[PDB]
């Protein structure tokens, strides 16, 4: 085990279409899936669980290539990886539509399993990205306060493997620059809990795998062109970190072009971290959404 | 919040200052950091602010009162926020205070995070 | 000893300028025109210009501080701190005649101070393939329809924590290449051997820190701009940039009218940002006929 | 340059064109679809800039707006064109082209003669 699984969970596996999928799931009742982002894993969900998995059923699956999961035998664009994770919840909610909740470029790996089987999720939560669309080209490459946020995009879309050929050997350091830089409470990191992430994304696979999402961002952008002619109809909720790091207003904003039913919070004094920079606020925020079903 | 509030002094009029506020990160990061001015028995006035930097970049405001002569700015490596005055006015006589709220509307709203530290004295000279 | 190699005719000198050693390349007869180079490069880039140049002028190409053989500054790395080296160097050399200047990318930003506080000491102004720094540069995007932008290595390079210097320590010959033709539309020029030669002086520990301390400089550059661009600019000024992909585009001379009274524009085809080694030939006819007028 | 792609498909159905040349020429030109039908004038279609610093533009005929995009793979040199909902009335031969500039494209300019181009056809 990469990291320490909670008391009441179990570390398991699922193979989905040839590709060998990790998750860590708890709890009874309905079905909720968590889905990470970049830099970490599962694990980033794991103080949300606890209280989540006394009201539902909770699976927190590792990205495909990302943690402990392998990688896609198809592509890595939005809806080549939400093929995985869509028919991973249906392994165990086949009757019955299921949660979803998802962080940072969790968000581009579920929106085409979203919108196109609507049916299928009760309640959304999204947090901490955009939705892979022509907006993101709008984004600063550099600010009058110094280093953006979004400059990596470049970095890890660049060819030749620029990224993965710098970083190699430098995970740790990088991780922790990368972490701290896009949040506002930073003394969450702390050295072991960096220690782990960093080793994980360190497995050579997975430092590609983490750029290989972003090289496909732009076949995101154009899949999410077509698949955004059908609105979602379903609650959802979207959450923002209001200090250095975050999306702010963006998060919400850019959802109501995609979502009927849309409430939004931007959390004070959060960067882009928000389950771990600000747990406690968050935590509350999703489970009591997810308690209006 | 470990808020320091210096650079103010008895400078010439037409001179220039540079003032300074540091404060933790966790203060700074998670602030629109504003610089106010308060000379006795007067209100205390939003002079310039800057946002926090989110995704889509960031925004500054300086008050009608100073644009053109004074700028603000952060440096997140140190924790702190500038204000540059340059061409200054016996009328820029105050103690400048610094605080930070939500964003920069707040600020001029008279939000503050902060209960309001010491100041720093700027007099304006003949 | 030298990093490159010396064209003949040229003298490769040094000298002492508020107690930093400039390095310059020195030859010809008649006024003096200075021609400065930017990232990533020396005075070398003009090797080419420099010997038909010197058929009419007096030429000199120094080293900007930190880069090349010219030690880093004593004051700082902001475009109007960096200005006075220049600016200095050139008056010894032209102490009673005005002089004209040739900038390329960050010779840009490390001239443009000396040229508005100094307009009687420039007869001619040619400026090709970078902003003037300016807010103008926030609007840059990050990230395109067409993947890796050109520019987030703004702030890559402006990331505290020495965060680029650690990225690219080991692997500055990969990086450099990699950043000099995905700048370029005619990579063929960049031969093994030229790349060696940059590669090896930027290497150097203080030549890697100084080249993104420039950047790290930036946004104070930009707030020293706010100021000094109140006075336009009123001497003759040519502007050129590089039509293909990597260059400036229109974006150069739109900038540039912003600036100067009296300005000529040319956005060369099937150049790319390296002007002076992608398109010697028309690169090199315009300036000296600019210059010659 | 190598022009591929195009075939026989139904109309409402999908294609992706195809245009790759050399890295230089790539590089060095604004990127273009044409197209001509059996009666008809070459018509331009689609236009996608090089990489400036500011960024890159992109255009598209009024006819085919909504329906047609164009993209560039700047590691492979090759532009495409994909094209979406189509029509009986896209049929045609469809010809890559560069020009100095995205204007230059839809003025007459040109870098290169016209390929052999990649027939389209829609049957209804």
């Amino acid at each position: 085990e990469e990291f320490p699984v909670p008391n009441g969970f179990e570390s398991a596996y699922r193979e989905v279409d040839g590709v060998k999928l990790h998750y860590v799931k708890g709890g009874q009742g309905p079905l909720v899936m968590l889905v990470h982002g970049f830099g970490q894993t599962w694990y980033e969900w794991h103080q949300l669980m606890p209280e989540l998995a006394k009201r539902f059923t909770v699976i927190a699956p590792d990205l495909p290539g990302l943690g402990q999961s392998e990688p896609p035998k198809t592509g890595y664009s939005g809806e080549q990886v939400a093929v995985y994770l869509h028919k991973l919840a249906r392994q165990f909610s086949p009757d019955r539509p299921f949660d979803l909740v998802a962080h940072d470029i969790g968000i581009w790996n579920t929106y085409p399993m979203v919108v196109k089987n609507q049916a299928d999720i009760a309640r959304l939560v999204y947090m901490e990205a955009p939705i892979p669309d022509a907006r993101i080209y709008r984004f600063p490459a550099f600010t009058a306060q110094g280093e953006s946020l979004v400059w990596h995009f470049s970095f890890f879309a660049a060819d030749d493997r620029l990224a993965e050929t710098l970083i190699a050997g430098k995970e740790r350091f990088f991780l922790e620059h990368f972490i701290k830089s896009h949040a506002s409470n930073t003394e969450v990191f702390s050295e072991r809990l960096l220690d782990l992430y960093a080793r994980s994304y360190a497995k050579p696979h997975s430092l590609n795998a983490s750029f290989e999402y972003y090289r496909a961002l732009n076949e995101s952008v154009r899949q999410n062109a077509e698949l955004a002619k059908t609105r979602l109809q379903m609650p959802t909720m979207t959450l923002a970190g209001g200090g250095h790091g975050g999306m702010g207003t963006f998060q919400l904003e850019q959802m109501k072009a995609y979502a009927e039913d849309v409430e939004g919070h931007v959390l004070p004094g959060c960067g882009h971290w928000l389950p771990e920079e600000c747990a406690a606020p968050m935590n509350r925020l999703v489970i009591d959404f997810l308690s209006r079903g | 919040v470990q808020l320091v509030e210096s650079g103010g002094g008895l400078v010439p009029a037409g001179g220039s200052l540079r003032l300074s506020c540091t404060t933790s990160e966790r203060a700074f990061r998670s602030n629109a950091m504003g610089w106010f001015r308060q000379a006795p028995g007067k209100e205390r006035e939003f002079v310039a602010a800057v946002s926090v930097l989110s995704w889509s970049g960031d925004s500054a405001v300086v008050a009608d009162s100073v644009a053109g002569r004074f700028t603000i700015f952060r440096d997140n490596a140190k924790n702190t926020v500038y204000l540059q005055m340059n061409s200054l006015k016996p009328e820029d006589t105050a103690v400048y205070y610094c605080n930070g709220a939500s964003d920069i509307g707040a600020l001029q709203s008279g939000a503050s995070s902060w209960s309001w530290g010491h100041g720093t004295q700027v007099t304006v000279s003949s």
